[PDB]
């Protein structure tokens, strides 16, 4: 969770908070970190599922079949059937699944409060919930048909190449700051005294700061395109 | 001696080409301007970078046109004042103040004719190709002086080569007057030694 250059700050934070020492330095999780993790888990699992459903890669039959126990004792069939567009029905199901998962996660967290506070809890809150087969099926379907689409693979390869050239250009500029081209690259990419490890981590952070469109434009205009 | 700097002979000649035996309608230095105007390297200058590559911002041709005018104005004043100082030039040989202006204008017009594209970065790229590129493979097969040129490519040398490039059927290239060639040369020295002093004429070759 942290680099070597931020060890002291996290040590101070841990010492103040009171996290239990486990070992190399290592501590125990904050329970609020468990809550954040569960919230984040429920969101991507449900939002990614519904996004795959509207974009044309997954049929509404899977939407209704895979989401039955989640929305079981919370749905009104008359209102569900009164809707016409698929988007409203999917939102309606998404709304009900999020509520029930929130309630179940709160109950699960309150079940294991002593174990979590003592640092002996070794799992998450979602994996200790009754509804797991449906979640696993949704995740597997998303992996099969959303993450393996041709456009996703093409964009990943393009990003793969763009980051590779950007990193090699930054490293070549950093190495020997003597030639005119290197000075030009330094003035363009990083126009704003440290050791080798900090220099590299700052380069990585600067690369991670750029957005998709900015990185694409920079890659095109460094190549004259 | 000023009678020798204002030479009118061209490459491949055998006569004397005296000043007093020429028609004032078309002077020899004006023929140089006419030849440079109609040349292809001069016409290619309209697509080359001054400061901002690739509007109302100047290119390499307008720049030359402006210099061709200012230098002509400077040279005409200078020639008028020399003739005022030296009276034998206009009494025995027959020189006029327009000669200096024409020579300087002709030299000014083609002073930036051999520069590589993209302005300042092109020469640096060409030089770095033979130093930190594949061209370093050719280092062992060339002498010190030849390798020096290649790793320190210059626009002045390229311009002189373009102006004096011999081809089958066209010996001497544009065949300009020797006075124009002398006025065009800014660094009358070879590539080695590299910067032997702080003089203005030995910074480059
Ligand atoms: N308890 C919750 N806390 C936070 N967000 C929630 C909760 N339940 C659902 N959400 C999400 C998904 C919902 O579509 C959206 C708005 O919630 P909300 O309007 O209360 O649900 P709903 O559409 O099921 O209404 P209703 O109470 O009529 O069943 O926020
Ligand atoms: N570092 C630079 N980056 C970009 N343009 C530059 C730079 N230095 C000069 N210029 C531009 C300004 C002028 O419009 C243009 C023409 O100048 P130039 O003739 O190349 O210079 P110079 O007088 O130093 O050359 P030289 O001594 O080789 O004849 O170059
Ligand atoms: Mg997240």
């Amino acid at each position: 969770g942290f680099f070597q250059s931020e060890r002291a700050l996290f040590e101070d934070v841990a010492q103040e908070l009171g996290l239990l020492k486990r070992s190399d330095v290592s501590w125990s999780r904050h329970p609020l970190a468990y809550l954040v993790e569960a919230a984040d888990d429920i969101c991507y699992t449900i939002i990614d599922f519904e996004d795959g459903i509207n974009l044309g890669l997954i049929p509404e039959e899977y939407a209704l079949e895979y989401m039955v126990k989640l929305v079981g004792q919370t749905i009104d069939r008359n209102k569900y059937n009164a809707l016409q567009e698929t988007s409203d029905r999917v939102s309606y199901l998404r709304a009900l699944a999020i509520g029930t998962l929130i309630n179940e996660s709160v109950d699960t967290f309150m079940k294991y409060e002593e174990e979590i506070l003592a640092g002996t809890f070794d799992q998450s809150l979602i994996d200790k919930s009754n509804y797991q087969a449906q979640i696993t099926d949704i995740i597997n379907l998303s992996i099969e048909r959303i993450y393996n689409s041709r456009e996703v693979i093409e964009k990943e390869i393009a990003g793969y190449e763009i980051l590779s050239t950007l990193l090699e250009a930054r490293c070549r500029a950093l190495d020997n700051n003597d030639t005119h081209y290197n000075q030009l690259i330094q003035q363009l990419l990083a126009p704003n005294e440290k050791s080798l490890y900090e220099n590299l981590i700052q380069i990585c952070a600067e690369v991670s700061t750029m957005t998709d469109g900015k990185a694409l434009r920079n890659y095109k205009k460094i190549k004259g395109l | 001696n000023w009678e020798h700097l204002l030479s009118l002979k061209r490459q491949g000649d055998t006569a004397k080409r005296l000043r007093i035996e020429q028609d004032d309608t078309r002077l020899g230095f004006e023929v140089d301007y006419d030849r440079i105007i109609f040349s292809a390297p001069f016409r290619s200058l309209q697509d080359k970078t001054q400061v901002i590559p690739l509007d109302f911002v100047h290119t390499r041709l307008t720049h030359s046109l402006e210099v061709s005018v200012v230098g002509r104005s400077l040279g005409r004043m200078v020639g008028k004042k020399l003739l005022e100082k030296y009276p034998h030039l206009e009494q025995v040989y027959g020189y006029k103040f327009n000669d200096f202006g024409a020579i300087v204008a002709a030299a000014a017009l083609a002073h930036d004719i051999g520069n590589p594209p993209f302005g300042h970065s092109g020469e640096k790229a060409i030089g770095e190709f033979f130093k930190n590129g594949y061209g370093k493979r050719y280092k062992d097969s060339l002498t010190a002086k030849e390798y020096q040129d290649l790793i320190k490519f210059e626009g002045n040398a390229n311009g002189f080569k373009v102006l004096s490039q011999s081809k089958p059927g066209a010996q001497g290239g544009l065949r300009l007057s020797y006075a124009t060639l002398g006025a065009f040369m800014k660094y009358p020295k070879e590539s080695l030694p590299h910067k032997p002093s702080d003089h203005i004429a030995d910074k480059k070759y």
